[PDB]
RNA sequence: AACGUGUCGCGAUGGAUGACUUGGCUUCCUAUUCGUUGAAGAACGCAGUAAAGUGCGAUAAGUGGUAUCAAUUGCAGAA
RNA sequence: UUAAUGAGAUUCCCUCUGUCCCGAGUUACUAUCUAGCGAAACGACAGUCAAGGGAACGGACUUGAAGGGCUAAGCGGGGA
RNA sequence: CCCAACUGCAGACCGUACUCAUCACCGCAUCAGGUCCCCAAGCAUAGAAUGCUCUGGUACAUAGAGAAAGGUACACUCAG
RNA sequence: UAGAUGUGGCCUGGAGGUUAGGACGAAGCUUAUGGCGUGAGCCUAAGAUGGACCGGCCUCUAGUGCAGAUCUUGGUUGGCGUAGCAAAGAUCUAACGGAGACGUUGGAUACUGGAGCGGGGAAGGAUUUCGUGCCAACGGCACUCG
RNA sequence: AAGUUUGAAAAGCACUUUGGAAAGAGAGUGAAAUAGAACCUGAAGUCGUGACAAAGACAAUGGAAGUACCUCCAUUUCAAC
């Protein structure tokens, strides 16, 4: 039910960090279901786990 | 060992305990004796009235400097709290006594609350940490709560 | 200050564990244990500490040999 | 940190041996006097330093 | 002394622990042997002279030799789940009706027999 | 009234007391005094299940010899 | 005796101001009330006054005068 | 004779997790203290100043309801 | 008062004697249990106490009587649910989990601001790492988390 | 520091059900659970609630002397001195 786990070591697959990974909220018994960076960097592949853009610092000021 | 006072009716009465009760006697004995001869629902009523601070519970031997209140006048006082985990905690040493009512056979609808019974416990011990390096106590101070109940023929 | 704060420059090490004695009094810049004198031949040993000393006498450890040796001496062999 | 003797790591590992319960199967034996450890660290309430 | 016997008796090794659970022969079983009493041992059916279990007779089931009791095989106990336990008898408060045979039993007994005899 | 008293009964905490005492202490006595053939000490180990301790040392909770008889025992296992 | 230097000591002047005349308003954070948590220093007993006497500036004695009880926030007079 | 280049086999010991601090170390403690080194973005700007931001990290340091007095501020103004 | 002395005088532990109790309830312990001794104290009763030792008397013996030593140790208590938990980052929401302020995910607004609540090391610590549980007491609030 | 010295025996509370589980109430064991493992006895201190004189605070306590009412405490009379 928590989602730690998933989400520590898919910030470490994505090499990204927290606040970069998505994870889907309107499932989460699939992303529980992970428990393992493999079944996790199948989850990547897949909907659920998505990397967000990261930002926009404007330079056109 | 049991239970300083019987219910000079043993088939007509339920008991029931807690014996390390987590939280403050001081709290636990007034939100215990508010309800001393109150029926089952009545007693109940009031300190689910508590938690919606609506009723307070009648600080009385261990007021000493706790605020003045409105809600306490009824009880013919001045001061008096709504203390959160004493009363969840009694809620459920209430509803306990239920189930020993309906196990009987008694309609917990005609219980009345006899003799409620607080006391302190074997106060559990927590060092904290004053200046110039002196190592106080800090102890916690559980209790035990008793309770039987009765039933009053129409 | 001299208390808590002088407490943090507290990095080193004066005492490492000892070869001999077991326990944690060897000092290391001039390498000797600071309770058994190792490498000294001799363990240290001082009348002004009986109470040290029967904490480092013989019977306060498992004393192998003798308990074998003085068996075979109490019963005529040797 | 990273460095620490052999030795001086043989002596930690004989410490986080010896920081287990006592079994259950202990208490039942006919006339022991274990009922806790007793001595059982806590790495922070007490230090080894070797 | 009365503090280094109390000593001997409950720090004494297994094979003291044997002869200080010895039990009294029946009536009729030490004249057919001529001796007075004997260390009860695994399956020797006796039956018991003292307590909330006497005069009931069984086989001992075990010789519970650190309890310093032997265990009957019908003077059992119920616990609270059913299932039955035994209970143990110090020997003394028994009384031996039966032996198992050994090269080393009607042997020895006719070395305590050879005293009276 | 409530609180505060106060006496009584019953409880709680507390762990005194008594009873017990495989410990201490003291006194006396009968014999023989470790190690380079590696001691004392400490270190790490070893149990089917063992953290400490006791015992032991990779023959490890003991192997051998004799001498004893049927247990060990928390419960496995095992002539 | 001295230029420079000075968290050195000192005096004046200028500026500047709530330092003040003379204080006032606002703001967080607290105090206050609550839920949870929870100490301690200290503790003979205590604990209204005036006057008297007294180890000579009394909570208890003497003689008067007040005092129903229990209370929350303060304060700092006393409890040598 | 001697060496290289080409092959062939082998390359042993110890360390290695984690931490390095407003929770891991010292401070009696999950303590506003102390504690060495490396890596170091954008803009304003003389700029490792200070202000704000992207990356990374973090919003479980008790929380709530309010206008007392009094208090504390990396908080203010105040006529003459 | 200091002091001295006496007591067929009081009491505790133990010894030598004697007399004697005790599972049909000993020591102990409780007291609106009386009585009786000027008193120290003793004896009784009654315990919805206790469970196995022990009283009287004559001698002996001593680690023999406590309110007070900033006594010692243990325990409790008042103050007292009081001071406080006020330096350092403001959590807000959905739906989800859960036995339930808690956690997780999403979104939101932030804070650290590259001499950092960053990533790596030494010194030091040595399992604190990780996962899965767990939630008794520890995390000065709480917790489903640590 | 620390005798877990429960009991003779772990016979160490099966099981029912209230609780999310603890714990509680029941049962049940045993001579005692009012011996439930923080367990022989269980004191003082302090606390709790029940009762009361239900008294009555205007420091507590105490002294003497009464009285009120209440006390399975003693004694005596209970056709009599
Ligand atoms: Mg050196
Ligand atoms: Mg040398
Ligand atoms: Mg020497
Ligand atoms: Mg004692
Ligand atoms: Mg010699
Ligand atoms: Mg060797
Ligand atoms: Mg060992
Ligand atoms: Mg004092
Ligand atoms: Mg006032
Ligand atoms: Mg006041
Ligand atoms: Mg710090
Ligand atoms: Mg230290
Ligand atoms: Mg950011
Ligand atoms: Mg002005
Ligand atoms: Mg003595
Ligand atoms: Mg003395
Ligand atoms: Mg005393
Ligand atoms: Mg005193």
């Amino acid at each position: 039910v928590s989602l730690k786990l998933q989400a520590r070591l898919a910030s470490s697959i994505l090499g990204c960090g927290r606040a970069r990974v998505w994870l889907d909220p309107n499932e989460a018994v699939e992303i529980q279901n992970a428990n393992s960076r493999k079944s996790v960097r199948k989850l990547i592949k897949d909907g659920f786990i998505i990397r967000k853009p990261v930002k926009v610092h404007s330079r056109a000021r | 060992t049991h239970y300083s006072r019987k219910p000079q009716v043993s088939s007509k009465s339920a008991k029931a305990k807690v014996s390390d009760l987590r939280c403050h006697y001081k709290n636990t004995f007034e939100t215990a004796n508010v309800i001393n001869g109150m029926p089952l629902r009545k007693a109940q009523q009031l300190y689910r009235q508590v938690l919606a601070k609506t009723r307070c519970i009648p600080f009385k031997r261990y007021n000493g400097k706790i605020g003045r209140t409105a809600q306490a006048k009824e009880w013919g006082q001045t001061k008096g709290r709504w203390p959160r985990k004493s009363v969840v905690a009694m809620m459920s040493l209430l509803k306990n006594a239920e189930a020993n009512a309906i196990e009987k056979g008694l309609d917990p609808n005609q219980m009345v609350i006899k003799h409620v019974q607080v006391d302190q416990a074997a106060r559990m011990r927590r060092r904290t940490y004053r200046a110039h390096g002196r190592i106080t106590p800090y102890m916690c101070s559980p209790c035990h709560v008793q309770l039987f109940m009765s039933e009053k023929k129409e | 200050t001299k208390g808590t704060t002088s407490m943090g420059q507290r990095h080193g090490r004066t005492h490492i564990l000892c070869r001999r004695c077991g326990r944690n009094s060897y000092h290391v810049q001039w390498e000797r244990c600071a309770a058994c004198a190792y490498p000294r031949a001799s363990r240290r040993r001082y009348n002004w500490s009986v109470k040290a000393i029967k904490r480092r006498r013989t019977g306060t450890g498992r004393c192998r040999y003798l308990k074998v040796v003085n068996r075979r001496i109490a019963n005529h062999f040797k | 940190g990273r460095f620490k003797p052999l030795a001086v790591k043989k002596k930690y590992a004989k410490k986080m041996n010896q920081n287990k319960p006592v079994p259950y199967w202990i208490r039942l034996r006919t006339g022991n006097r274990i009922k806790w450890n007793e001595k059982r660290r806590h790495w922070r309430r007490t230090k080894l330093n070797y | 002394s009365r503090r280094k016997a109390r000593r001997a008796h409950f720090q004494a090794p297994s094979h003291v622990r044997r002869v200080l659970m010895s039990a009294p022969l029946s009536k009729e079983l030490r004249a057919k042997y001529n001796v007075r009493a004997m260390p009860v041992r695994k399956d020797d059916e006796v039956i018991v002279k003292r307590g909330t279990f006497k005069g009931r007779e069984g086989k001992v089931t075990a010789c519970y030799r650190l309890k310093w009791v032997i265990l009957i095989d019908k003077v059992n106990r119920e616990k609270a789940n059913g299932s039955t336990v035994a209970v143990g008898i110090h020997p003394s408060n028994v009384e031996i009706t039966k032996l198992k045979l050994t090269h080393h039993r009607k042997s020895i007994l006719e070395r305590k027999d050879r005293s009276s005899k």
